[PDB]
């Protein structure tokens, strides 16, 4: 279901902007 | 929830038993459940706080090549890395060397789980830097710069920035791994703001390195960084500028700099003082000893823009010093030098330039300004104006002060000769005398120079142990010797004896000027 690219998108969402 | 931190706890030893099972079929079952026990507030802190778990989970991931359990495990560690207890727990079980092994995984989801977790460890776990370096994550990360997912590259390049910062060990390895060329490739290929920014940060860190500097330059770093100076993002532009200033002293041999140079010139008219400062700094280093760059900057209006920069800077010496230095480079030794010398006058620069010789200017700016004045004086049309602004009296005054200071050190202030505000007074003595040598080509300037009673000093400068000073002193005396009255004064001052000895100087310049003074004085 969840695209294994959301892992990065989420990470980026928290570490920086 | 009242049974999560109670049953899952009694469930931890359970799944932990399965993860160590020899049957490569059910070990996958636990991997899934364990991953699930990483989404709940309890189960998360259950496994995370269960040293037994963490260890097995990590061992599983790396061992099982099964392109299905590799992600369940990898996915577990990543959920734990969002908590300090998790980071520490992962660190103790030796997850780092494992995660680094998974960076070679052909399963994107695993790859992403690996780089993101390592990023968390390198961001909040002390000791992570050593471990990643130890496992050889550096070369691995440099290899992965061949991928194309931009968010992935941003994460990867940020890790490299964290590991490289203030460590030549990492920097050396990055270089050997072909990092510079890869990093420059990213800057000239992608447009994802975050990625360009993070990559520019790695380059900034490497640019202060001695071995990485010439490498980044050869890879084409100057030109690539120059591609983003017009980008909307201020942090990107400013990072490219800082890195550019650092590389600029080792890039005086590059071609295809037209674009960068033109952009730097227009950046001088920026509203941001910090952009202006860097831009002037970079132009100063790129026009040093590079006739090509000099011709280009002049061609795109560099002279006018730099004089404007000086006017706008006011008493801010961090800006006028490099801007004045750039102007000095642009006014000599190149096809358009003469045009540059005239343009400074045509753009009302002579008055401002001469004023810079006066307080509140400090010595470094003064030193740079004297040199510019020497170049400006190569253009005969600048003689009268330079004289009208009081240049000669101030140059002589500066010469007298600096010479006396070197005299109060011929005794012992510390050593042969040290600095004052970062400048050796011997350099001011040389610079001023050199400016007067050129200015003395004009008959009216000679009258002024002679009228200030400078001949005695110029003669004593012939005894200077510094060759360059002996040379400019002999030079100015040669120019003044064409006037009979000055020629008699030079002789009365006993210059013949020292000039005669300088005929044997090991410095051709010194021997030639000395001889020229004697010839001028003989056939009158």
């Amino acid at each position: 279901e969840e695209n294994p690219e959301s892992i990065l998108d989420e990470h980026v969402q928290r570490v920086m902007k | 929830y009242q049974d999560d931190a109670e049953l899952a706890t009694r469930a931890i030893p359970e799944l932990t038993k399965l993860l160590n099972d020899e049957d490569q079929v059910v070990v996958n079952k636990a991997a899934v459940m364990v991953h699930q026990l990483s989404k709940k507030e309890a189960s998360r802190h259950a496994i995370m706080r269960s040293p037994q778990m963490v260890s097995a989970i990590v061992r599983t991931m790396q061992n099982t090549n099964d392109v299905e359990t590799a992600r369940c495990t990898a996915g577990t560690l990543h959920n734990l890395s969002h908590h300090r207890e998790g980071l520490l727990a992962i660190f103790k079980s030796g997850g780092i060397p494992a995660l680094v092994k998974m960076l070679g995984s052909p399963v994107d989801s695993v790859l992403f789980y690996a780089i993101t977790t390592l990023h968390n460890l390198l961001l909040h776990q002390e000791g992570a830097k050593m471990a990643v370096r130890l496992a050889g994550g550096l070369q691995k990360m440099v290899a992965l710069l061949n991928k194309t997912n931009v968010k992935f590259l941003a994460i990867t390049t940020d890790c490299l920035q964290i590991l490289a910062y203030g460590n030549q060990e990492s920097k050396l390895i990055i270089l050997a791994s072909g990092g510079p060329q890869a990093l420059v490739n990213i800057m000239r290929t992608y447009t994802y703001e975050k990625l360009l920014w993070t990559t520019s940060r790695v380059l900034k860190v490497l640019s202060v390195c001695s071995s990485n500097k010439p490498a980044i330059v050869e890879a084409g770093g100057m030109q690539a960084l120059g591609l983003h100076l017009t980008d909307p993002s201020q942090r990107l532009v400013q990072n490219c500028l800082w890195t550019l200033r650092n590389l600029s002293d080792a890039a005086t041999k590059q071609e295809g700099m037209e674009g960068l140079l033109g952009t730097l010139v227009q950046l001088l008219g920026s509203d941001d003082i910090n952009v202006v400062t860097c831009a002037a700094g970079i132009l100063s280093n790129l026009t040093c000893n590079n006739y090509k760059n000099k011709m280009m900057v002049c061609q795109v209006g560099g002279i006018e823009a730099l004089v404007r920069t000086v006017l706008r800077a006011g008493d801010r010496e961090d800006i006028t010093e490099p801007a004045i230095c750039a102007l000095r480079h642009l006014t000599s030794r190149h096809q358009e030098a003469e045009m540059a010398q005239n343009a400074v006058r045509l753009h009302y620069g002579l008055p401002v330039v001469v004023k810079l010789l006066h307080p509140p200017s400090h010595w470094p700016l003064i030193k740079a300004t004297v040199g510019l004045i020497r170049n400006l004086a190569l253009c005969p049309a600048n003689h009268a104006p330079l004289r009208e602004q009081g240049a000669i009296p101030r140059l002589v005054q500066l010469l007298v002060r600096a010479h006396q200071d070197t005299q109060r050190r011929t005794s012992m202030g510390g050593t042969q000769q040290q600095f004052v505000e970062g400048v050796r007074m011997e350099e001011i003595v040389e610079g001023c005398t050199g400016a007067l040598h050129i200015l003395a080509r004009d008959v009216h300037n000679r009258i002024v120079i002679r009228g200030l009673n400078t001949i005695p000093l110029f003669v004593q400068l012939l005894y200077s142990p510094i060759e360059n000073i002996q040379r400019v002193a002999a030079g100015v005396l040669c120019e003044l010797a064409q006037d009979k009255e000055a020629a008699e004064a030079i002789e009365a001052e006993g210059a013949t004896a020292p000039l005669t000895e300088l005929l044997h100087s090991r410095n051709e310049g010194v021997a030639t000027y000395a001889a020229a003074v004697l010839f001028r004085m003989s056939e009158d």
